[PDB]
């Protein structure tokens, strides 16, 4: 099995889609030094798979509100700069190794690390006990997720600062 | 005799005046003719990409990896290390 | 195949992506020139596919009756706009370089894939609870304080 | 013929690109003086060392204006 | 704190000079493990932002990596060639994983994991 067939599945696992399949991506010959570095690579493809269910599942019941909406849809924002990124790693395929990936994507292997961890820890929370909940993920420190956590609180909280601008009611 | 043409693009001048500073760049083009550094257009590449996402040009960043395969769709290009080498210090 | 999906995005099925009444655009098995792995994001391509196919079906076929089902196709096609416009780029895209994949032609698609969904139960609304007269400018507004901003 | 006119066009192109990485970079560059540039880069030169050049000539030009 | 194997059947004009590149990856895995483990909430606002910085330099380390590959291909890159081209990584990373053992040592965490960066090219 060549390298450059391992670049040509890697850049599919990165999706979801699956020589690597489907919680670790197994790869099932070749060369150890080559089956260690797709598993990690691999595994990053499993995070997006997380962070997709959340924004398919709950984009399917009418019954998350308001706040949960510009959430599951400040999710989407930050994924299609996900899809940018494939889009130029895709271009290069025709040189890049899988020692070369390893740079290229050791920054969105923590954007996929907050944000795959910030959909478990407000799992059942609607309306605004969820703008509560990606608020306690801002004491951090990190000044690069307090500065990126920081802005999807600056969309999930527009909601509730709309009622305000017009607290449990009782129909 | 190309390096008199650069001294007449940049300054707007005939070759019959602007011979002071042409004396002053083959100073310097001139016993640093040989590259001192090992040629990869790879390493230089990540560097334009790495230089145009700090600027908040992500978009940009994505285009020129389409831009620099088409050099090597071509091939009329022999060193694509030094044009880049160049184009990214100016 | 790029200018033959292009098409089955359009609304012209054929051997490659067949048409089931039921279900809606997938593809039919296996093919040995493309990889096996592909085989899905395409099915997750189609998702889409089914739904502009459903949608200009519902649009001619005019179905009911009454003056604000016809403004509201009529309307429904505006907004159908972008998507038609944005499908006839692709090509371009694909006539300048032919070394993009099909990865590149899914991330296009990106605004449409998150909005038809969406835009999809309230057209199965009116036809399932025969909202006839003027009640439709309701039914629609109260799908029109949605979060989705797009929407 | 073609092929000679094939080149002609694979060149136009890069000349194109080329001037769009030299505008978001902000070099104050343009289309005439880069093609000089490029072709200096092509027979093999130390671009740490011509970009000293037009660096200086640059910073010449105005004590003359 | 790692151990490697070389090889039985090896000449031995290699394996004096394998054992003098090494300890500049005995000395990496022993940093990208700082930084999976003091990025925890639980350690303060200080061992956060400590273990941003440090990993700055890890992706630095990691592009060096990759210039050095992409020489290979075209043979240029002789083993005796290699135990200079790494020297800076060789101090660098010598420097790193002495403060990801010493803050870890006893346990530090807000200024006093600030003093230890005051006291320690």
């Amino acid at each position: 099995i060549t390298e450059a067939a391992l670049v040509r599945d890697i850049l599919y696992v990165f999706q979801g889609i699956d020589n690597i399949k489907m919680n670790c991506y197994k790869v099932e010959n070749l060369s150890r030094s080559l089956r260690d570095t797709a598993v990690r690579l691999s595994e990053l493809g499993w995070l997006h798979n997380k962070i997709r269910r959340y924004t398919d599942q709950r984009s399917l019941d009418r019954s998350f509100g308001l706040v949960g909406q510009s959430f599951c849809a400040a999710l989407h924002q930050e994924l299609r700069e996900y899809y940018r990124l494939l889009s130029v790693l895709h271009s290069q395929l025709q040189s890049l190794t899988l020692r070369r990936l390893l740079v290229w994507t050791y920054d969105p292997k923590i954007r996929l690390k907050t944000l795959a961890a910030l959909v478990d820890h407000c799992q059942g929370r609607k309306g605004g006990e969820l703008a509560s909940a990606v608020h306690a993920y801002t004491k951090t420190g990190d000044p690069y997720m307090r500065s990126l956590v920081q802005h999807i609180l600056s969309l999930v909280s527009h909601p509730v600062l709309s009622f305000l601008y017009r607290v449990a009611s009782d129909p | 005799v190309l390096l008199q043409n650069l001294c007449c693009r940049i300054l707007g001048r005939s070759e019959a005046d602007v011979a002071q500073q042409f004396q002053y760049a083959v100073r310097v083009i001139g016993s640093n003719f040989a590259p001192t550094v090992e040629r990869d257009e790879f390493l230089v590449a990540e560097k334009i990409k790495k230089e145009l996402i700090r600027q908040r040009r992500e978009a940009d960043a994505a285009l020129f990896s389409e831009l620099h395969r088409k050099l090597h769709s071509q091939g009329v290009l022999k060193n694509k290390w030094s044009i880049l080498y160049l184009l990214l210090s100016l | 195949m790029i200018h033959e999906l292009l098409l089955a995005l359009s609304g012209y099925p054929g051997s490659i992506f067949t048409w089931n009444k039921r279900s809606g655009l997938q593809v039919s098995q296996d093919f040995p020139f493309l990889h096996p792995s592909e085989t899905s994001v395409l099915n997750r391509l189609c998702r889409l596919g089914t739904d502009y196919i459903r949608f200009t079906e519902f649009i001619e076929q005019y179905t009911l009756h009454g003056i604000y089902l016809r403004a509201f196709c009529t309307g429904l096609d505006s907004v159908l706009q972008p998507y038609r416009q944005a499908l006839l780029d692709l090509e371009q895209e694909f006539l300048g370089d032919p070394h993009l994949s099909i990865s590149h032609v899914n991330y296009f698609l990106d605004q449409f894939q998150l909005l038809f969904p969406s835009v999809m139960v309230v057209v199965e609304q009116i036809k399932s609870q025969k909202i006839h007269g003027c009640q439709i400018l309701e039914t629609v507004y109260k799908h029109s304080c949605g979060g989705l901003p797009p929407v | 013929a073609a092929a000679a006119a094939a080149n002609l066009n694979a060149v136009r192109e890069t000349m194109d690109v080329l001037l769009e990485i030299s505008r978001i970079l902000n070099t104050g560059l343009d289309m005439e003086t880069l093609s000089i540039c490029v072709r200096l880069c092509e027979q093999g030169i130390n671009p740490e060392a011509l970009s000293s050049v037009i660096k200086e000539l640059r910073k010449a030009t105005e004590a003359l204006k | 704190s790692r151990t490697f194997l070389v090889d039985p059947n090896l000449d031995l004009s290699i394996r004096e000079l394998v054992h003098r590149i090494l300890p500049v990856a005995a000395s990496y895995s022993a940093v990208t493990r700082f930084i999976e483990e003091k990025s925890s909430f639980e350690y303060g606002q200080v061992n956060h932002a400590l273990a941003a910085a440090m990993r700055t330099l890890v992706k630095e380390h990691l592009i060096l990596v990759s210039q050095l590959e992409q020489l290979h291909r075209q043979g240029l890159l002789s083993l005796q060639k290699l135990w200079f081209y790494i020297q800076p990584a060789m101090r660098t990373m010598d420097i790193l994983a002495s403060l990801a053992t010493s803050v870890d040592k006893g346990e530090c965490l807000g200024g006093s994991t600030l003093s230890l960066l005051h006291d320690r090219q």
